[PDB]
């Protein structure tokens, strides 16, 4: 991947961005080769933007790393503490930050087709499906997702491990795709990013609305503010000739979004249950390994066989179909693009190694995320559900008993383990989890001495192990014909934080490697139906 | 005196009062070139050293001198406990305060077949080593895990109820009763003192000051030699050689 | 051992130095609140020495409260019950045993030990005294 | 005394410590003698 080079003077950058400074000090002709807001990422020749929440030590760090000009909301004594050649004072640094990044990178979003997907659920899988849909038509398509970032095809970018990319970063990578030949792009438009104004300078072409449910406890706002934040993307649907709208009409809110923006913009409706939608399924079949759906579209009917699981993924397929319908895509490109996508990482990702039970890895780490995930697995009609779940340490202490009660009431077998202990002892977190069903670590360990763990009041089984690698692989070894093993918590994350070091750990690899070697364990006489294992030489 | 040896002047002090290893003299704190403390040479009569054992070894006083203290505290016959130290045995489920998932228990004279190939391969070797010494262990280290994990208050209650049951009910009942009284007496003393029962297994070996060993030196050499050999390999046969040598140094003729 | 050396000075001294009831209470209290080692045998031998001195020495409220506290701590419950019965007849009684909640609250330990051993009839009689 | 100081070191070789404490009869403070 080729790194673009940008060179703009400070005077030109302000003039292009239309930012009116309160006061300017130093030299306005200083050449700027980069823009940064985090001091640890500032390089020599970069323009530093100081947010209101970063103190005086941050400014020195940016200056030490070679910042040549600084933008901040408050007056700073340049003459004795800063070696920077210029300083810009603005009323609001956060609002100006988006404008500065877009002007510096020359508004790359104006040279591509930008498709923004907003909603509480389905943003990542729909973004993965739509990118494949555009690629099936031969368009070099990039992607901005919570999981991954691509320039086009399989060319993965080394994305920083930040759940919400900043406004500078979004503009920075977006121009990189342009320099490398990207023609279209699909980005997730999360409510937090839309509310924060990070995506304010993105020229969206098509806005897709999936659904809205109050799930994100991280959102610092009311339900109306959460709803209006997503409406920002639909508010920009102004040009009828260029812009398109795709809405899920099963949501009661959907009417609110359709009224947003220019009412003359074309709208394509998709629904699983409402047959009044333009794009809707006629019949579908769900199994542990695949879904098959017959979808009625304004241009005809389509047959789709997808590796994605659950009925919530049918909506994501329909949204990709409707977006293909909206752009007038060839029906055959719609089917090929959808069927090409097999596993978006960490989103109910099926781990297939030609075995008789399904293994899915998901990022669900909340009581309501786990409840929704286990209800989607149950509708696939497995014989048993085996869930591997843990809780993060030093934070979110209130969900520990809650997630155990949910797992034990919806899963036939539950295996508690460690998700991210940090500096907390893993057996202390597991004691907090055990309290949600009336158990304690001491009682569980007593049952281990008698080599027998009794079931719960509902007849389900609970097992425990503080080593995640052991607990994940032991749960795969408990799988039988027609079961489902759900490894929740981490999803696509590739680190297990113990103490302070972020040891490399991938849940997908552990499930993949356990499936390979489960055969030799069973022919060696080991009975792994439950805890404890029965070796041939044990009685 | 050889550097870092049994007579080293880093560890035990100068052999000449006020004279360092390099020969620099001062009137009676550490030399910059060698590190000798400029003190009286009499400190070699009182300065201790120690040997860092790669593998823990049981103290021969508390294992072999009948009646055995470790065997009485663990309620295991010295025969089944001596093979864990000097024979090719292995003890399953040494600990009870951490999760386990195998139905093994007790002393295994042979080796578990599946534990050799299938289990290490299924969990990978790097991931297997983390929880390996929690399902089945071997050597004196296994004994130390049992001692460290003992619930001394459970021992007293279990011994008392078993003692009373035998009373309700000829050379074995009386002998078993004396065993139970000794065990509960032993547990009580640990509770009310600051002595930990796991200290009966040595992790470090204190070394006598050189002036008191101007036999013992050769015994120290053997312990260091085998202990240095064992850390180069990192086996069970070498652990026995280290453990046996420490037994010879501490108490021969046992 | 510091207090016991002084007690031996008195017990085997002249007549004007002989222990009184307060002297026995101090030495008993020293052993009951010892930091380490088992002291229940020392207390029980001191009690036997005090009983052998009955023609000259008689107990008071503190003697029984200390003895209830000692036997409860070492879980010699049947002996703590005998001395609690004598403690009931003394005015103040259980308040002295409570020690204002200090020294691990000997009043509560006596009640807990009665509950743990199913001596409920004794436990109710203890509550009446309180 | 050299007879007793040498004894302490030989006992230390067997992982035993032999400490000599003086308890003051005046203020009951415990002093560990340099042995």
């Amino acid at each position: 991947i080729v790194e673009p080079k940008f060179r703009l003077s400070l005077a030109e950058l302000l003039d292009e961005s239309k930012v009116v400074p309160i006061s300017v000090y130093g030299d306005l002709d200083v050449e700027i080769t980069g823009i940064q807001h985090d001091s640890r990422g500032v390089s020599s020749g970069d323009l530093f933007v100081c947010c209101e929440n970063e103190g005086d030590s941050v400014l020195s760090e940016a200056d030490k790393r070679g910042a040549v000009a600084v933008v901040a909301s408050k007056e700073i004594d340049i003459e004795d503490t800063l070696g920077c050649r210029a300083l810009v004072i603005v009323e609001d640094t956060e609002a100006v930050l988006a404008a500065l990044a877009s002007s510096f990178y020359r508004h790359p979003s104006k040279n591509m087709a930008v498709i923004g997907v907003t909603g509480t659920n389905g943003k990542t899988t729909t973004t993965y499906l739509i990118k494949s849909l555009y690629e099936a038509m031969g368009v070099r398509t990039g992607m901005f997702s919570t999981v991954s970032c691509y320039v086009h095809g399989d060319n993965k970018m080394d994305s920083p491990t930040t759940t919400s990319p900043d406004a500078v970063l979004v503009q920075s990578m977006m121009a990189k795709m342009l320099h490398n030949g990207t023609e279209a792009l699909v980005m997730e438009a999360s409510p937090q990013e839309l509310a924060s104004g990070k995506c304010d300078e993105v020229d969206f072409d098509i806005a897709v609305f999936t659904n809205l449910t109050r799930e994100d406890s991280d959102f610092r706002g009311t339900d109306e503010e959460y709803r209006d934040a997503e409406a920002k993307l639909f508010a920009r649907m102004v040009d009828p000739e260029r812009h398109r709208k795709v809405v899920n009409i099963d949501d009661p809110n959907a009417a609110f979004f359709v009224q947003q923006g220019n009412p003359d913009v074309p709208v394509v409706t998709f629904a699983m249950e409402n047959t009044k939608a333009d794009v809707h399924p006629l019949k579908f079949e769900l199994s542990l390994f695949e879904t098959q759906v017959l979808v009625n579209t304004p241009q005809g009917i389509l047959e789709i066989s997808s590796g994605l699981l659950g009925r919530h993924n049918i909506y994501n397929i329909l949204a990709a179909v409707a977006v293909g319908i909206a752009v007038g895509a060839p029906l055959e490109d719609i089917v090929r693009g959808v069927e090409e996508v097999d596993a978006v990482p960490g989103r109910c990702e099926l781990i297939d190694e030609e075995q008789a039970f399904g293994v899915i890895v998901d990022h669900a780490n909340t009581p309501d995320g786990l409840s929704r995930l286990l209800d989607s697995v149950r509708e696939l009609k497995p014989r048993r559900i085996i869930t591997v779940i843990g809780c993060a340490g030093e934070n979110e202490r209130g969900k520990r008993p809650v997630m155990t009660k949910i797992a034990t009431e919806k899963s036939d077998v539950t295996m508690l383990t460690s998700d991210n202990p940090g500096n907390e002892d893993p057996l202390d977190i597991l004691d907090d989890m055990l309290s949600g069903i009336g158990w304690t670590m001491q009682e569980y360990l007593k049952h281990g001495e008698h080599d027998y763990y009794p079931p719960l009041s509902n007849g389900h089984r609970l097992f425990l192990h503080d080593v995640r690698r052991v607990a994940v692989r032991c749960a795969v070894a408990m799988g039988e014909e027609g079961d489902m093993v759900v490894v929740a918590g981490k999803g696509h994350e590739s680190y297990q934080l113990e103490g302070d070091k972020k040891e490399f750990y991938d849940d997908r690899e552990e499930c993949r490697e356990a499936l390979q070697y489960v055969d030799e364990l069973h022919q060696a006489g080991i009975d792994t139906s439950e805890f404890p294992w029965r070796l041939p030489e044990s009685h | 005196p050889e550097k870092d040896g049994l007579f080293c002047e880093r560890i035990f002090g100068p052999i000449k009062s006020g004279i360092c290893a390099c020969g620099n003299y001062r009137v009676i704190k550490f030399c910059e070139q060698c590190g000798v403390e400029f003190v009286d040479s009499r400190i070699r009569r009182y300065q201790m050293g120690y040997i860092k054992l790669t593998c823990p070894v049981t103290h021969v006083w508390y294992l072999k001198r009948l009646p055995s203290y470790i065997a009485n505290l663990l309620d295991k016959p010295l025969k089944e406990l001596e093979g864990l130290v000097y024979c090719d045995f292995s003890f399953a489920r040494p600990i009870t305060k951490k999760p386990t998932f195998l139905r093994l228990r007790g002393s295994f004279e042979y080796e578990i077949q599946s534990w050799k190939y299938s289990i290490p391969l299924f969990f990978t070797t790097q991931g297997f080593e983390i929880f390996r010494n929690r399902e089945i262990s071997t050597g004196a280290g296994a004994i130390r895990e049992q001692l460290a994990d003992l619930d001394l208050r459970i021992i007293i209650e279990n011994s008392l109820v078993e003692w009373k049951q035998l009373g309700e009910e000829d050379r074995k009942i009386v002998r078993r009763k004396d065993f139970l009284v000794r065990r509960m007496e032993l547990a009580k003393h640990f509770i009310r003192t600051n002595i930990e029962p796991e200290w009966m297994v040595l992790c470090l070996l204190p070394v006598l000051p050189p002036e008191l060993r101007p036999d013992i030196n050769e015994l120290y050499r053997r312990v260091i030699y085998r202990n240095n050999t064992l850390t180069d390999l990192l086996v069970m046969c070498q652990e026995k050689l280290v453990q046996e040598a420490v037994d010879t140094l501490l108490d021969n003729g046992i | 051992e510091v207090a016991y050396a002084t007690f031996e000075n008195m017990e085997y001294g002249e007549d004007f130095m002989k222990p009184d009831t307060e002297t026995y209470n101090w030495v008993i209290q020293a052993y009951t609140r010892a930091d380490s080692y088992d002291r229940v045998q020392d207390v029980a031998e001191l009690l036997g020495m005090m009983v052998e001195d009955y023609k000259r020495v008689q107990p008071n409220v503190k003697t029984h409260a200390l003895l209830v506290e000692c036997f409860t701590k070492y879980c010699v419950v049947k002996e703590a019950i005998r001395h609690f019965r004598a403690l009931k007849n003394f005015e103040g009684g259980t308040k002295v045993l409570h020690n204002a909640g200090n020294f691990e609250d000997p009043l509560s330990l006596y009640l807990r030990a009665l509950c743990r051993e199913g001596r409920i009839v004794e436990l109710i009689d203890a509550l009446d005294a309180m | 005394p050299e007879s007793f100081r040498l004894l302490v070191r030989e006992l230390r070789s067997l992982a035993l410590e032999l400490n000599h404490f003086l308890v003051s009869e005046k203020n009951f403070q415990i002093n560990r003698k340099e042995v």
